[PDB]
């Protein structure tokens, strides 16, 4: 202390000033992370659409493994499904299902 | 369907059509105060509603074995290896009182990349699937309807399939969940982009759920060098999960602190612990205090970890402790027994209980030393925080070290973990989202473009499919086995068999296991191994010694062993027979007065035994209105008759000790040879008692009882009574 030199600019703030930095300064710091949750997506968040739309967590992983293989993440697992069955005029289950087994990406590229 | 009280749990009958088994409720839930409550002869300030099946405390049975329940939830961890198994500690545990059931996982399951499925054999606690949670909570749904009291089923949403396992914990209704990407990130070394990402996903589906959240700030007190030099990190860690959940859509309520008190005896441990819990609690008005019990500084002494504990309940009560967790007090010696968990319950409801309305008659010194150290470290928590901001913030912070310091921060040694912002478990596997990026589900996060389908449906994303899971459990996909050799029904069949014999256990089903303790007159290694001789001598497998405790060096050791009973025992094989109390007694006297006239017969002078079947003080016959008309002693056999017939007393209670030359029954004798020659025989009843009497050789020289060694009151007094009916 050390400390107490750092805290100099600290000492004079009430209670509820003091309070009221800590919580304005905690969502200053993670402000920046639930930004990153808006704008991204990862594996286990398609695969957890995937879950979530009728299908198993064997297939969710083998549709996300594949919409890997494509850069398509980009779109969303579970969009790709979804236009997917809305084209060919089929069931969620049997699109995500077809894709499941690597068909309709050529498809889906389009 | 049923249950019945003395009917074991059909574990069999619960595996059975689980397909089909869905949830009866869904969320947390609290315990309902019950105000100035009355149970018993007493009234109770801080008592929840009671239970409508219960095993009391112990001691209970002195006060008509009222059962009342304090008013934080109480927590206890199962899990060992084989849900299976728990399921009955389980039932166990939430007669003893627990609301709340935490299973830990299987070791690093926080690094499977997605659900599994089926029932495998757990490795330090069990594999999370949706069939074994179906399994668990059906079982606990009929557990709760027993007890009559709602229960919170408990786990960890962690790792890399966050999601994933929300998800199923949503559907499956989960009640509470551990969720903090920050562990992920310290201990676990999972990406930091990626874990945080997954975070608001998981976090927002756990909301939806109105599941409770606990978080990781505890790991800290285990990771630290010195757990108390922990705390200014500990308030950030709390400080930076609770704004992140909030700010996902959480309410505050379900937003649980996870806090230890950091130290523990010899360590002046209240006068430590208690200002940052005081700290703590201020900072965070408005959120959840989850109170857990000392693991860091614990041995394998059950009892000092018990006494801790008490110090960890005695914490929460000057403070407060919305929820309160318990430690098995065998944590540091082994894995949870049936037994232990059911210690724990114990005592939390004990201590607790025992400190009822206390905070009606104590209070904290909030303007002193306490007062003192409580802004101290909420000025050490800020500082804490301007250096992160201060450094790109939390990434940079955690990469830079800030964390898991051994230091008392602002004072930094320079030896936490740092971690690769783009290192990791799932380093580079967080994709940007495109302006079409869609999610047509229930509960989902971040950027979601569904104003391409239906401006409408904005608010609906699962309109979009005619519901998600979430709103269609049909729609739920299940999956039963995928392994034909590891799972719960080759375990069942390894051990149908007992479901007529028997044998001991302590966490799985006949696994042969008991505790052994003893105290060997020599030194500590000398006698470790002494210990494992006649462990092994008693026939017992696969021999541990589990506690040494030093008496002294040289005068012995106290050592604790487990081992393996090699055998069963039919419940067939056993021959089991089939009481006047205290009140029975004294109620039978109180109504009927009785009277005696004692002595200690003949030449003797030894008076100390028929005494001490006489006063008060270790339970004689006086305590229970007995008229005791006391001749002394070398008194005549002649005259303790007459007196008998002088003050027609009811019973002649005789001393005989000095026993030379069967003198001692040779006076039994002669005194129911002087009153049948005297014809009050049969109007009277005749005790005799002695060092070296034998009661049938007594009985034999026409007397109607005979005493010996250990004889108390209570005996003297049955026998007065019992006899007396037998005669009218
Ligand atoms: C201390 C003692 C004495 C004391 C007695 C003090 C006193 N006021 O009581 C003094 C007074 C120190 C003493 C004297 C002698 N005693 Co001495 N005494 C002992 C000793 C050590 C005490 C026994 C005792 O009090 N036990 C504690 C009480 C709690 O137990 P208790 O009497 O057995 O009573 C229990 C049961 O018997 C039962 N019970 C007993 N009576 C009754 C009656 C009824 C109705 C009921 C329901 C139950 C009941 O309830 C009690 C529950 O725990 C014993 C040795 C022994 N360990 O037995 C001898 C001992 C009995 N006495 C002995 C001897 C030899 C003597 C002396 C002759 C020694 C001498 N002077 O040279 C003298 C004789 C004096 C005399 N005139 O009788 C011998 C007797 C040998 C024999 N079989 O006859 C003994 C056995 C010691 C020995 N082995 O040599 N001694
Ligand atoms: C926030 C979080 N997520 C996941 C895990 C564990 O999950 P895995 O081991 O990484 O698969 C933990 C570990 N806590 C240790 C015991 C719990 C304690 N006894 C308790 O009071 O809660 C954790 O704290
Ligand atoms: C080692 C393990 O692999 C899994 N697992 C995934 N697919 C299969 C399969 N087709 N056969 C056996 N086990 C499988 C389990 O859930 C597990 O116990």
């Amino acid at each position: 202390d050390d400390f107490q030199q750092r805290r100099a600019h600290l000492a004079n703030l009430s209670d509820e000033e003091l309070q009221t930095r800590f919580w304005e300064m905690a969502e200053k710091i993670v402000d920046p992370l639930l930004d990153l949750g808006k704008k991204n997506t990862t594996p286990s968040i398609e695969r957890s659409v995937l879950l979530r739309m009728g299908f198993s967590s064997l297939e969710a992983k083998a549709i996300v493994d594949k919409t890997m293989d494509r850069g398509l993440m980009g779109k969303g697992a579970g969009h790709i499904v979804y236009k997917i069955a809305k084209e060919k005029n089929i069931s969620v289950r049997e699109a995500g299902l077809a894709l499941s087994e690597g068909k309709y990406w050529d498809d889906a590229i389009q | 369907l049923q249950l019945r009280v003395n009917e074991k749990l059909d574990v069999e009958n619960i595996l059975k059509d689980l397909d089909k088994y869905t949830p009866k409720r869904r969320g947390w839930t609290w315990r309902q105060p019950a105000e100035n409550l009355q149970m018993g002869p007493f009234i109770y300030k801080d008592a929840s509603t009671p239970l409508e099946n219960s095993v009391a405390l112990p001691s209970a049975k002195y006060f008509g074995d009222i059962d009342p329940q304090p008013l934080p939830v109480i927590t206890t961890e199962i899990a060992s290896g084989r849900f299976e198994d728990d399921i009955r500690r389980m039932r166990m545990a939430a007669w003893h009182g627990a609301d709340h059931i935490m299973v830990i996982r299987t070791a690093g399951q926080s690094h499977y990349d997605g659900l599994i499925e089926g029932t495998p054999q757990g490795i330090g606690g069990v594999p999370i699937t949706r069939k074994q949670v179906r399994a668990q909570r059906k079982a606990l749904d009929l557990i709760e309807e027993e007890v009559g009291r709602p229960i919170n089923y408990h786990s960890y949403v962690s790792g890399v399939a966050g999601p994933d396992i929300a998800v199923m914990f949503a559907e499956e209704g989960v009640n509470g969940a551990h969720q903090d990407p920050q562990y992920n990130v310290l201990y676990r070394n999972i990406n930091m982009i990626r874990s945080f990402i997954d975070a608001c996903e998981s976090k927002t589906i756990m909301a939806w759920a109105d599941m409770a959240q606990i978080d990781g700030a505890h790991n800290a007190n285990a990771t630290a060098r010195e757990a108390w030099k922990v705390m200014p990190e500990l308030m950030v860690q709390h400080a930076l999960n609770s704004i992140f959940s909030l700010k996902v859509g959480m309410k505050k309520s379900n937003i649980c602190l996870s806090t230890v008190p950091p130290t523990a005896p010899p360590a002046p441990s209240m006068y430590l612990d208690l200002p940052y819990a005081v700290a703590l609690r201020e900072m965070f008005e408005g959120y959840r205090m989850r109170a857990q019990m000392n693991t860091k500084y614990m041995e394998a002494s059950t009892r000092e970890a018990t006494v801790t504990h008490v110090l960890n309940l005695l914490i929460s009560k000057l403070t407060r402790a919305d929820i309160q967790s318990t430690i098995t007090p065998d944590e540091g010696r082994n894995v949870p027994w049936h037994i232990y968990n059911i210690e724990a319950c114990d005592t939390a409801k004990q201590a607790l209980i025992g400190m009822d309305g206390l905070m009606d008659m104590v209070q904290l010194k909030r303007e002193g030393v306490l007062g003192d150290t409580v802004r101290e470290l909420k000025e050490r928590a800020v500082l804490f925080m301007e250096e992160i901001i201060e450094a790109g913030g939390y990434f940079n912070a955690v990469e830079q070290g800030f964390f898991v310091d051994s230091g008392y921060y602002p004072e930094r040694n320079g030896d936490g973990i740092a971690r690769q912002i783009n290192g990791g478990i799932g380093a580079g596997t967080v994709f940007e989202r495109d302006e079409d990026y869609m999610a047509p589900v229930t509960a989902h996060f971040g950027y979601n473009n569904v104003k391409q389908y239906d401006e409408a449906l904005v608010s609906e994303p699962s309109k979009l499919i005619d519901g998600c899971t979430l709103e269609v459990p049909e729609k739920i996909v299940y999956i039963d086995e995928l392994d034909e050799n590891d799972n719960v029904n080759v375990r069942m069949e390894e051990t149908k068999e007992f479901r007529s014999m028997i044998k001991p256990e302590v966490e799985w089903q006949a696994d042969g296991t008991v505790l052994l303790t003893m105290f060997l007159p020599t030194s500590k290694r000398v006698a470790e191994f002494a210990a494992i001789e006649f462990a092994k001598k008693m026939n017992l497998e696969e021999v541990e010694v589990i506690n040494r405790e030093v008496m002294q060096e040289a005068e012995g050791t106290r050592i604790e062993l487990k081992g393996r009973v090699p055998f069963s025992i039919d419940i067939n094989s056993l021959v089991i027979p089939p009481i006047l109390s205290e009140d029975e007694i004294r109620e039978d006297i109180e109504k009927t007065p009785l009277k005696i006239v004692a002595a200690t017969v003949g030449e003797d002078e030894h008076s100390v035994g028929l005494r001490e079947v006489i006063d008060i003080k270790h339970g004689g016959i006086e305590k229970y209105g007995v008229e005791v008309h006391y001749l002394g002693t070398s008194v005549p056999v002649e005259k303790l008759v007459d007196a008998a017939i002088e003050l027609k007393a009811d019973a002649i209670l005789a001393s005989t000790i000095i026993s030379h030359d069967d003198i001692h029954y040779k006076n039994m004798k002669r005194i129911h040879e002087l009153a049948v020659e005297k014809g009050i025989r049969d109007k009277i009843m005749i005790g005799c008692g002695g060092t070296q009497v034998t009661p049938e050789v007594a009985v034999k020289q026409g007397v109607d009882a005979g005493f010996g060694r250990g004889s108390k009151g209570i005996h003297v007094a049955t026998f007065l009574v019992k006899k007396r009916r037998e005669m009218r």
